[PDB]
DNA sequence: AGACAAAACG
RNA sequence: GAGAAUGUCGGGGAGCCGAGGUUGUGAAUUGCUUUCAAAAAUUUUGAAAAGCAAUUCACAAUAAGGAUUAUUCCGUUGUGAAAACAUUCAAGGCGGGGCAACUCGCCUU
DNA sequence: CGTTTTGTCTCGGCTCCCCGACATTCTC
């Protein structure tokens, strides 16, 4: 009834447990095997690498898990470039973000789960953020 | 005549013969053996390459750079042999089954390898066909023996053999022997 | 000598040698030994040392001497004639020993005194062992040994049956010590598994208080035929597996378009299943089914001791003496009481809720090593030694194609759709050879010299293809070809137009077109676009070879359209078709499994092109199978249908969902533990 | 029940044998190569397309070189032109046809050789012929 | 003849003017229109905005330009991560680098041009990198 | 003989 | 119940060899179809080429493939994620056997 | 598209290890 995509907070907070309730609501959004973008997964990898230092083997394995069973890869649409202009004009975020609200909705993706992108804004009316930590 | 010239004269005889899985499908190695002997034999009689030495010393190298002592053995022949024994016709002998022999019950040995560790290494039973094993059952079948009478089935035994005499002496007739049945052996005591 | 050197000229090279080294005139030796037949092959249970130490204390008389008593023997013949305390020396050597009071009495031993005087042993007294928990029992299955048994079918039951065992103890009892009060065992040739794996799981069952001591432990109780069925007869279970199986009878029953599958019976008011007589070969009601095991497990529990005891020793030389069984077992001699109240309807709910777990075996490449010999330098020398092999080398764990080959040609004559080709290979002519067979072979003149002859035979193959016919067309080929002349027939290239793949790329063999191998269909792909419909393929053996020698998945993720890959079946895998009203997108909750969502599990059986055959977990043989005559089978003329057995046939491909079972037949899903625990192993 | 190969280890050691056998006799024929080579036997186009550096007495990848067929710009010509004519002289004498197959030559040199010389590149011919053919053998023998 | 890619590297020594040679060398490279990985597009986008600060409208346009016009976009193989995790056993690299060899394998990519991949290193006997600014 | 894989038949 | 010995009947595994068949290359001979390409009365005869073969012979491959130059090999078996294993596996010494390589026993850790 | 029908590599020799079932004698 409504395509639901994630960000990397979202799938950060589930592999933190520093924070049980934040941990525990990410983890449940994954109950519901939410769609995502290639993009979120490659900033899931970087930061992964980076912040936490976890072998290469290691995160690469938990990558093809994740892909595999919980979540759902989104195809790289070819438009992503000239919308993300288009939205450029209109929207001031930062590129990686507007990259990714790009190919979610270029996707048909018509919820966004993420903190730091201004939530409850609707972008070009196709695709409105939504918070789920709060 | 050999094969070659045999199917050389039936082929002249009937243009249309199925030679390979009709003429001839299998025959004893002899006959190939044979007429290549001949063969090389009578060629060797023609081209000089068959009787240079070094020749035949560049081949044995050439098959044999890393094993000095075939080649040193393979020195002492010549090409028909090469041809024939080495090459061609070499069939190599069945692997030896005696890493699966079963294992004794009852000797072990231990030893130390280099991991630190003490395991066991165990011995291989005996085959059967050894003295000693001939011994061991030709002596457990003596223990055995005893002798019972037709007429009242009593325990006839301990009156024929009941001295350590009796044993020997039946020993010493076993042992003569391959094989034992009822009439030897009651005829051994005078019994019928 | 005779022994070692098994060969001719080696035998006769050994001979000459012996008679030389020792002074004998070697003229009439190697003739009298060049002949000498073989030993058999054959071993005793003991090596040449232990015969060597046993003997002296066999040995009487003057073969017999002190001295021959090896020191650790001698040791204890002193220790048992002075009649001290030895730890080594048990008390019932003493008292078979009591007459071995002097060193002389040690003549003329046998096999056991000697046995035990040398190794203190009193033969093989074994070690019954006891296993304490599910760790015990995972090591005796690691180190177990192929070809240990029998055959390998017996091995594969009985380790399965253990990896069952274990998988049940953990799960139900967490592996904790002494959690099987008591096991039971039927089979139901077989004979085999009978004993070895009572023996084995004794140590599960095993009491360490001395009271139960033997081969196998007396918890364990084997059951037999009698009891079973009485049981079964007797606590109307027979009645459950007749309900149980009536649907798919009253479903022979509509396709066959008659009554004669099921019968009415008045004593109980009910109709029973039934089969024509002409459909009565080898019909049993019980293995067309999957569930008969448990139910006969299930049997098998409850029937105790005493029950076996009573119905394999029923002659009691006396009423009263086995009156108090009767009582305690039997209802009043009529019928036995149920193990509770209510067993028949647990056992009719816990039968309607079983899953049938299968194996299943995927292996494609593994990994294998190779040790070659090789002259290695060490040390300034050449020396032979066993070299590995480098590199990754995979080995093949399927067949990759059927064994004929058939070479590829091109004929005006026919009309090739795109996608497919023309492969041809050679065949004898024979009367299997009419005008329709006559029509595939290549040639043409062939086919007119034979088109030509069949009808100069009245059109009959039989008599023109017969060996004298075809001798007869040989000698007389200028009447059937205008009078030209022609070569003897004997075999002829028949074509096939169809999906053959090259053997290989090298040299020769992209000439070579082969079939798939019978049983490597192992995958089917299914893909779902954006829009939400399926698309459907069968991946070759060969493409799953790369992709896995790659490192990647079986199947691809993605077809060409760019459709999803939604998900792989494979031979033996369960899939739940959801009901044409259900809407199961994100369902899961696969824990509330009642008896109609367990009736809608399916099996995959063989895959081709983008078809998917499927049949019920629970159905294991066919009322009847299909014959070409009647036409008529339980699941068509494939024995298995693409579709459900239902009023609905529905297409399963197009709403299966595919779910994954353990060997104890629980349904495993995606929650939020699992979720968790997947990047908590991690972390 | 009654028991027929009912093992999949016995199909696959069955392979395994089918397929030792054929290497031992590929090894063969490559050592025949080599020696023969190094004898200095085999003809010149037979010589020139088999490795004998690295992949010892094989022949060169993507090749399938005859002995006695050698190819000129595309076209391909026997190799022993006077025992073919000898064998048809043969077969004349018969007095059955004079169109035979070139290959049929092999047999009239394998008689030939037995009293007569032959040309070396014959004799290589013949020696290979033989490798493939050996016959039946028992490793234990005892003459009975 | 041949499939080549390239790596943000190169994009990077056309867009730097520092070293005229270099630059030049890696404009070279760009006339013949190689081929190029969506990573090295949006690796090279975060560079432009975090060392050279570059608007996001005018790098959007530069990207959409040069997508368009002088290179070739490689559309991402879904079995990029099977692989990496694959080459990483053999391959000891960054995990972007492993991604992006990945990738322009799975896309039968023939020469790799980058500098800090260890010239001359064949990748699982399917593409050989070059470093052409020597 | 059995049952898969695919041609062949509607 | 366990052990030792002697026979009968079966089962399992491994090893040294053999003969075909199939596909493909080349050749000898004879065909069918098409097209060219002539002669002749839409039809008949002839040369050439191509497709498909037949009978016979020599040769190449025979699970795709990967090693190696030892007279060596691994590739349809089982376990299960470690793509890791099982199915070869220590050291010495004292002898038997051979044209010697290599093979068969004994003894102590 | 849905269903049924069809075709699927085959034969020879010999040796050497192991296990089990059933019998017989003996011992514990
Ligand atoms: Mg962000
Ligand atoms: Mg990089």
């Amino acid at each position: 009834l409504d395509k639901i995509a994630i960000d990397t907070n979202i799938l950060l907070y589930a592999y933190d447990n520093r924070d049980l309730d934040k941990q525990d609501r990410a983890v449940e959004i994954l109950l519901k095997k939410p769609f995502v973008t290639q993009l979120v997964v490659f900033e899931f990898i970087k930061v992964l690498e980076r912040r936490f230092k976890m072998d290469k083997k290691e995160i690469t394995k938990l990558t093809i898990k994740l892909l595999k069973e919980v979540i759902i890869p989104l195809s790289l649409h070819r438009d992503i470039y000239n919308y993300s202009q288009f939205l450029l004009q209109r929207y001031n975020f930062g590129l990686s973000d507007i990259l990714v609200l790009s190919d979610s909705i270029l996707n048909n993706c018509t919820i966004l789960l993420s903190e730091d992108m201004c939530n409850g804004m609707i972008v070009d009316k196709k695709l409105k953020i939504v918070n789920p930590f709060l | 005549k050999t094969v070659g010239t045999y199917i050389y004269e039936t082929l002249l005889q009937n243009p249309k013969q199925k030679i390979k899985g009709k003429l001839v499908r299998t025959i004893e190695r002899k006959f190939y053996k044979e007429e290549l002997r001949q063969i090389l034999e009578k060629q060797k009689e023609f081209h000089q390459e068959l009787q240079s030495d070094d020749l035949y010393n560049d081949c044995i190298r050439e098959l044999y750079r890393n094993n000095e002592v075939h080649q040193l053995t393979l020195r002492k022949k010549d090409f028909v042999h090469l041809f024939m024994e080495d090459i061609i016709f070499y069939q190599r002998p069945l692997r030896s089954q005696k890493s699966s022999v079963s294992n004794c019950t009852l000797e072990f040995r231990k030893y130390k390898g280099e991991n630190g560790a003490e395991h066991t290494q165990y011995l291989k039973a005996i085959p059967k066909s050894n003295p000693y094993y001939q011994e061991f059952r030709l002596w457990q079948w003596i223990f055995n023996l005893n002798l019972y009478t037709k007429d009242n089935d009593e325990n006839v035994t301990k009156v024929f053999l009941n001295t350590t005499q009796d044993f020997e002496n039946l020993f010493e007739f076993l042992n003569t022997r391959k094989e034992v049945d009822q009439k030897a052996l009651l005829k051994h005591f005078k019994l019928n | 000598i005779i022994y070692s050197v098994n060969d001719k000229v080696e035998y006769e090279k050994a001979l000459k040698s012996f008679a030389r080294k020792h002074h004998l005139d070697e003229s009439s030796f190697f003739e009298a030994f060049r002949k000498f037949p073989p030993f058999k092959s054959e071993y005793g249970s003991f090596s040449e040392k232990a015969i060597k130490k046993l003997l002296p204390l066999m040995r009487l008389g003057k073969y017999w001497n002190y001295a021959e008593i090896d020191k650790y023997s001698r040791e204890r013949i002193q220790k048992i004639i002075t009649g001290e305390y030895d730890e080594n020396i048990k008390d019932k050597v003493r008292e078979k020993s009591v007459h071995l009071t002097i060193e002389n009495d040690f003549q003329g031993l046998q096999l056991w005194l000697a046995q035990y005087i040398v190794y203190g042993r009193h033969s093989e007294a074994s070690m019954i062992g006891k296993w304490n928990s599910a760790n015990d029992l995972e090591v005796f299955l690691k180190d177990f040994k192929q070809h240990s048994l029998r055959n390998p079918i017996v091995e594969q039951v009985i380790t399965e049956t253990l990896r069952v065992v274990k998988d049940i103890w953990l799960k139900y009892g967490n592996g904790t010590k002494d959690f099987f009060n008591e096991i039971h065992i039927e089979l139901g040739d077989t004979r085999y598994i009978s004993k070895y794996i009572s023996g084995i799981l004794s140590n599960i069952v095993r009491v360490e208080d001395g009271s139960d001591e033997g081969v196998n432990s007396k918890n364990i109780v084997p059951g037999n035929g009698k009891i079973t069925t009485q049981l079964k007869q007797d606590w109307g279970l027979n009645d459950v597996w007749n309900d149980l199986i009536l649907p798919r009878f009253e479903r022979m029953n509509q396709l066959t378009n008659s009554k004669d599958f099921t019968a009415w019976n008045e004593n109980h008011q009910k109709f029973l299943p039934t089969v024509p007589i002409e459909f009565s070969k080898g019909f049993s009601k019980k293995r067309i089914d999957h569930r008969h095991h448990a139910l006969d497990a299930l049997v098998i529990a409850c029937a105790t001791t005493d029950h076996v005891n009573l119905l394999n020793n029923q002659s009691a030389k006396s009423d009263t003496k086995r009156y108090d069984l009767k009582k305690k077992l039997m209802k009043f001699p009529k019928q036995f009481l149920k193990p509770w109240e209510k067993f028949t309807v647990d056992a009719k709910h816990n039968l309607e809720s079983i899953i049938v777990s299968f194996k299943q075996n995927l292996r494609v490449i593994n990994k294998a090593t190779n040790y070659y010999e090789k002259y290695v330098e060490k040390d300034g020398t050449k020396n032979k030694e066993r070299v590995e092999q480098a590199g990754t080398n995979w080995a093949i764990r399927k067949p990759m194609h059927k064994d004929t080959v058939s070479g590829k040609v091109d004929l005006p004559w026919v009309k090739v759709p795109k996608g497919k080709i023309l492969t041809a290979t050679r065949k004898s002519l024979d009367s299997s050879f009419d005008l329709k067979s006559i029509g595939s072979i290549t040639d043409t003149g062939i086919q007119k010299i034979l088109k030509n002859y069949l009808a100069f035979k009245d059109g009959n193959p039989e008599l023109a293809f017969s060996p004298e016919g075809i001798d007869d067309l040989n000698k007389n080929i200028e009447k059937y070809n205008d009078g030209k002349p022609h070569q003897p027939i004997n075999k002829v290239r028949v074509f096939e137009l169809g999906s053959k793949f090259q053997v290989g790329q090298t040299g020769n063999k992209k000439g070579k077109y082969v079939e798939a191998a019978k049983g490597t269909n192992l995958f089917f792909a299914v893909y779902e676009d954006e829009k939400g419909k399926r698309s459907y393929e069968t991946i070759p053996l060969n493409e799953v070879i790369e992709r896995q020698k790659q490192g990647l998945t079986s199947v691809p993720l993605e077809n060409e359209k760019g459709s999803r890959l939604l998900f792989d079946l494979s031979p033996n895998d369960l899939v739940y078709v959801p009901e044409i009203d259900e809407n199961i997108d994100s369902n899961f909750v696969f824990s509330n499994l009642n008896k109609e969502k367990i009736s809608r599990i399916y099996k995959v059986e063989k895959t081709s092109g983008t078809e998917c055959y499927f049949v019920r977990q629970d159905i294991a043989y066919l009322i009847k199978q299909y014959d070409a005559k009647t036409k008529i089978g339980e699941l068509e003329s494939q024995n298995k249908l693409q579709v459900t057995m239902t009023d609905d046939r529905i297409r399963i491909t197009d709403t299966c969902v595919k779910i994954n079972c353990d060997r104890l037949g629980n349904i495993n899903f995606i929650t939020k533990e699992k979720i968790k625990q997947i990047f908590n192993e991690f972390r | 029940g009654k028991g027929n190969s009912v093992s999949q280890t016995a199909e696959r050691t069955k392979y395994r044998s089918v397929r030792r056998l054929r290497e031992r006799f590929l090894l063969r024929r490559e050592r025949l190569h080599r020696v023969l080579y190094i004898l200095n036997f085999l003809p010149e186009h037979y010589a020139s397309q088999i490795d004998f550096e690295k992949r010892l007495g094989k022949f060169k990848v993507e090749t399938e070189p005859k002995l006695v067929w050698k190819n000129t710009d595309g076209q391909f010509s026997f190799l022993f032109q006077n025992s073919f004519n000898e064998m048809l002289e043969d077969f004349k004498a018969a007095g059955q046809e004079l169109k035979i197959p070139y290959d049929w030559t092999i047999y009239h040199l394998r008689k030939k050789a037995i009293s007569q010389k032959i040309e070396k590149e014959e004799l290589a011919w013949i020696l290979l012929n033989f490798n493939h053919k050996r016959g039946y053998y028992q490793l234990r023998g005892e003459d009975f």
